[PDB]
RNA sequence: GAUGUCGGCUCAUCACAUCCUGGGGCUGAAGCCGGUCCCAAGGGUAUGGCUGUUCGCCAUUUAAAGUGGUACGCGAGCUGGGUUUAGAACGUCGUGAGACAGUUCGGUCCCUAUCUGCCGUGGACGUUUGAGAUUUGAGAGGGGCUGCUCCUAGUACGAGAGGACCGGAGUGGACGAACCUCUGGUGUUCCGGUUGUCACGCCAGUGGCAUUGCCGGGUAGCUAUGUUCGGAAAAGAUAACCGCUGAAAGCAUCUAAGCGGGAAACUUGCCUCAAGAUGAGAUCUCACUGGGAACUUGAUUCCCCUGAAGGGCCGUCGAAGACUACGACGUUGAUAGGCUGGGUGUGUAAGCGUUGUGAGGCGUUGAGCUAACCAGUACUAAUGGCCCGUGAGGCUUGACC
RNA sequence: CCUUGUCGGGUAAGUUCCGACCUGCACGAAUGGCGUAACGAUGGCGGCGCUGUCUCCACCCGAGACUCAGUGAAAUUGAA
RNA sequence: CAGGUGGUCGGGUAGAGAAUACCAAGGCGCUUGAGAGAACUCGGGUGAAGGAACUAGGCAAAAUGGCACCGUAACUUCGG
RNA sequence: AACCCACUCCCGUUGAAAAGGUAGGGGAUGACUUGUGGAUCGGAGUGAAAGGCUAAUCAAGCUCGGAGAUAGCUGGUUCUC
């Protein structure tokens, strides 16, 4: 229980409650050119691990006609903010069936209001 | 390589092995003493006791969960009515294993499996 | 000198700026001193050092009387460290207090043993084909020697067997944190062996 | 792209549509090429009129891949599609407008041109 | 493959010198005075002085 | 009374007449580059197109894509494209069967390793009384590579173009060892979805077989395509070469005497094994203090009492393992299974109640199930037994009451 | 034969392939000469899809190999 | 002794079907077993990023596959 | 698809088998496949022709006689001085 007890002290609260199938917006830090600033990265969440400090989610954005996905570490001092803009029912845990579909086929349904 | 892995194969396929331990348990809850083989008794004690722990709570959902893994009317009837009530206040450790000699034909070491209060 | 610990699993800590430091956590029992080998009865100069909690019914009377020349009441293992020059008494106490930040150290230990390994895993050989006419030989070694002269296999040929649990030392790993309350060292990098093993932490001399 | 004979398209206006890797420049035998490395391409399928003819040895830098780029964190950016940007004899680009996103991992002193020309 | 010379009486008997037997884990039952194997049920059915079968 | 022939794959080892890196002499060597010759074998020494090809010719690299020996290394290690038995065909030669050191299509590659050898791993005995544990290191292996920038400095050099030596800092490639926190993979023992059919008396619910029926996910372990670390610095003795003093030979002269500088090679330095190192080493600690007779006198042999320190069998097991061996533990008890709480995974179980003519939806509703993980707990299994090992450790000499 | 003859096409690069040239060592007209739609388990090149063929292998499931009890061969051999 | 041997009978649910998947009547468990879960060999399952770079040669594996309708080239012996 | 045949890979080679097996292949209303009964024979038959088949034997079977064929060719040839 000695690494299960160090890992309580790195965790200081940064994140709200959410699920796969949401549309989050993420404020990340940008360290370039000797000036720190923020940057907004908004997409749809497709994955979650829950190992403690080793928790990490994944969010897919369609930027300028090109897909991109970004895996964020949860308790990093880079992932600053996390807001939830929409939520819906998907009845699965990992949405990896959206690396193929593109447009109207990749619509998250709405049972959940 | 087997590092920290658990469960032994016994040189049977995975569907034989499921349908054999289901059949050694269903005969143990009729006669309450079985003369069996020693490596087959060390792995019977990881199948039988989750049926005795389950029998301590009567439910329609538990009598369906019990029927769906030891599939017999007589074994479900022998639980929930005799067992799970005789063992109502013993936490764990429901049956014992006593090594007994060797088989005549081969040398397969034997064992008894016996319920603990009988 | 050095301190004897235990591998207790890998973790990961974050700095202020944002990078991740992979960290191996090492638990240290405070180490008692058993002997102090001087140079006039023994030649060399060294120190026996002992970690604790062995049951009383497992020590022989040869070892129980050996652990009572100094009031130690000792446990598992006796290790010995060769040292340049420092005085030590018979019954002393060696803690994690001689380490600081930075301070690149050496870490020894037994590795994890794989049973009886072939030549594609032990020595990283290459394989023959899989479809183009090939016979039973798909992962076997190739040839061994030359034909008529020398007529025998040279000593030191690379063949199969026992990727060992032999001793190995990782070299020049740096210390991230010293904890004199829960008795921890935090080392950035990999430490040899399985979790729950036994390990030695020595200040490095390669530098 | 990341291996010899890896079809990958270009992210450029004046270029072709598809090219193919033939040699990973660098060391003795670099087997793979990540984001921000110089490869050497042949032009495999041109646009009916651009600038670059079909079947010409050129030089390109790699800007997007499906394997991803990894930072000093457990945080990786991973696209879907491979993408290159052609160069001249000197390492300046040929075209004018770059299509799609790039990463900020690429920006060094010699590559301050194409980072400014792209919508990230 | 085959041999090229036959093996003598010496080099045949040296091979089978690592091949002996043992089963000495015997025990006397305290109650019945019956001999059996250590950590086994006695051939009458007693284990540590208790009838089980 | 048989030594299986060319090229490829796999695995290699030596030579030096050096391709690269290291040290230097001369130059028709300004600088950057070179040319040529002495010293040096430590580590390196390309992917492809075409051909049966080695070879070669090309395209693109690179610090460089060295030359030879080992049955032109290697078929009881692989292949069988070439040569190549029987079939068929073209061109040529012979009236004819047929042939060609000319072409073209098709054509079975055998072996369970006894000995030397090698890579792993145990048994027996020895080390002069016997045990438990820790070690010195005689000797032997492992490793050894290199680019590009940037500062020195656009300085020395040169009409200009072009541009350094010595030193320092940075981060790449190829190779190696370890290791799963991360990023992934696998995960037929975990949880879902679903197709055909048989069954449990029927409806519901569920279970067999269909490659794990076909798939979606995935804990532990294992793993690389991931993560970290490595190659040195320095010291000695030298090679080529550069000398300093200095005669023989009044001068000169690196040598005859004397005195230095000198490279990845050599010897240490760093990691591992290592007293079977028969030369069998060294420290600490523990154990055992009974007779008798025969016959011969390191006195030997027998009889009887005694069996210690300890070890082994046996049992529960292990990130140890082909068997062994090693390591932890046996009621002085957390060694393994179960049980009780977590954690992780999966994605709102059945039953009821509702809405609807019905499939279905909704309270039921983060539900239920959850292998290998963590923490606790004597509930079951590790039996206060047997066998080995004895009884004070020879003799000579010197010191030493 | 000399020979990878010379010229064009296809590939970043083509001793094979396709189209021509005529200098046919040694083509040629029922041992038939040149064309030819459809058919070939036929010979040779090229392309799309596709992939553990391959960079370079990692993991899992069965049957052997290994250990224990029963039975129990073979080729070979001057002597060690 | 995994081979060879002429002719009749031949139910049910799906399906064009004597193919194929489960079952009825009826019959069998293939005359050495028990372990443990090394290399390597055989018969299989999945795979990051590439997609013939392998090789004498896409050999072998992977992929394609049903019924209904739309749609269809050069060429030709006028059928294809 | 039964059925007849034998194009590819791997396994097997002391095989389960003196020519198979597991996966894939070609023909499948005819120059078809096959059951029973007969006819053709050793310099002789048959042959959509390979020198193929004629009882696991074929550029001329198998068996018994001539016949203890012939061998300038190999191998062997036995107690003492
Ligand atoms: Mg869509
Ligand atoms: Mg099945
Ligand atoms: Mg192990
Ligand atoms: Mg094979
Ligand atoms: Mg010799
Ligand atoms: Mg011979
Ligand atoms: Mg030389
Ligand atoms: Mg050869
Ligand atoms: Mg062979
Ligand atoms: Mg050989
Ligand atoms: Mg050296
Ligand atoms: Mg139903
Ligand atoms: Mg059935
Ligand atoms: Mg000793
Ligand atoms: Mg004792
Ligand atoms: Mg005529
Ligand atoms: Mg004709
Ligand atoms: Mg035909
Ligand atoms: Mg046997
Ligand atoms: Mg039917
Ligand atoms: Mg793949
Ligand atoms: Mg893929
Ligand atoms: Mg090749
Ligand atoms: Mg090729
Ligand atoms: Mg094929
Ligand atoms: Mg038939
Ligand atoms: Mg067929
Ligand atoms: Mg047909
Ligand atoms: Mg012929
Ligand atoms: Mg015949
Ligand atoms: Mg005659
Ligand atoms: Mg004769």
């Amino acid at each position: 229980k000695i690494i299960q007890q160090i890992e309580a002290e790195q965790m200081n609260k940064e994140i709200p409650a959410f699920a796969p199938g949401d549309t989050v917006i993420v404020q990340v830090k940008v360290k370039e050119g000797d000036r720190q600033r923020l940057q907004a990265f908004e997409g749809v969440v497709i994955a979650k691990r829950n190992r403690g400090l080793n928790s990490a989610f994944t969010v897919r954005k369609i930027s300028n006609g090109v897909g991109v996905e970004r895996t964020f570490q949860t308790y990093s001092p880079i992932v600053d903010s996390l807001s939830v803009k929409r939520r819906g029912d998907v009845r699965k845990a990992k949405l990896y069936y959206l690396r193929a579909l593109s447009g109207k086929a990749a619509r998250i349904k709405e049972k959940l209001v | 390589m087997r590092h920290r892995k658990s469960g032994r194969h016994l040189s049977r396929t995975s569907a034989h092995r499921k349908a054999m331990f289901q059949n050694m348990a269903v005969s143990l809850f009729e006669h309450e003493l079985i003369k069996t083989t020693l490596p087959k008794a060390k792995e019977l004690r990881r199948v039988a006791e989750p049926l005795i722990t389950l029998a301590k709570e009567d439910s329609v959902a538990n009598r369906r969960l019990a029927f769906d893994r030891t599939r017999s009317k007589a074994a479900v009837g022998k639980l929930f009515n005799d067992l799970g009530k005789r063992y109502a206040n013993r936490p764990g450790g429901y049956l014992r294993i006593l090594k007994c000699g060797f088989r005549a034909g081969d040398n397969a070491p034997m064992a008894y499996v016996e319920l603990v209060d009988r | 000198i050095g301190v004897v610990g235990r591998k207790c699993g890998m973790t990961r800590i974050f700095t202020e700026e944002g990078v991740s430091i992979p960290v191996t956590v090492i638990e240290v029992e405070p180490n008692r001193v058993t002997q102090f080998k001087t140079e006039e009865t023994d030649g060399y100069r060294a120190v026996q050092v002992t970690a604790g909690e062995r049951r009383a019914s497992r020590v022989t009377k040869a070892q129980a009387g050996h652990f009572a020349k100094a009031n130690v009441a000792a446990g598992r293992g006796v290790w010995e460290f060769r040292l340049g020059e420092e005085q030590y008494a018979a019954g002393d106490q060696i803690t994690v207090d001689l380490f600081q930040a930075g301070q690149m150290v050496d870490v020894t230990g037994e590795s994890k043993g794989k049973g009886f390994a072939g030549t594609i895993k032990r020595w990283n050989f290459r394989g023959q084909d899989n479809t183009h006419g090939n016979s039973v030989s798909h992962r076997v070694p190739g040839s061994i020697g030359q034909c008529q002269t020398p007529g025998r296999v040279f000593k030191g040929k690379k063949m199969s067997g026992h990727l060992g649990a032999e001793r190995v030392t990782v070299q020049s790993l740096e210390i991230v944190r010293v904890d004199a309350e829960r008795n921890l060292l935090l080392v950035k990098g990999a430490v040899p062996g399985a979790t729950g093993g036994d390990v030695i932490v020595r200040p490095a001399a390669k530098a | 792209m990341i291996q010899t004979q890896s079809m990958l398209d270009v992210a450029d206006n004046s270029g072709a549509r598809r090219v193919m890797c033939i040699k990973v420049l660098g060391g003795s035998h670099r087997r793979y090429a990540g984001i921000g490395d110089i490869i050497k391409v042949t032009v495999k399928e041109a646009i009916p009129r651009g600038k670059v003819k079909k079947g010409q040895v050129m030089t390109a830098v790699v800007v997007r891949t499906k394997h991803g780029v990894r930072r000093t964190d457990g945080s990786i950016i991973r696209f879907d599609g491979n993408a290159a940007v052609l160069l001249n004899n000197k390492q300046e680009p040929i075209g004018t407008r770059i299509f799609g996103p790039v990463t900020r991992e690429l920006r060094t002193e010699k590559f301050m041109k194409i980072v400014s020309l792209a919508p990230e | 493959a085959v041999q090229q010379n036959k093996k003598s009486r010496s080099a045949r008997d040296m091979r089978r010198s690592h091949d002996a037997l043992e089963s000495n884990a015997l025990s006397v039952e305290k109650s019945t005075g019956e001999v059996h194997l250590r950590h086994h049920v006695s051939p009458d059915g007693f284990y540590r002085g208790r009838k089980v079968v």
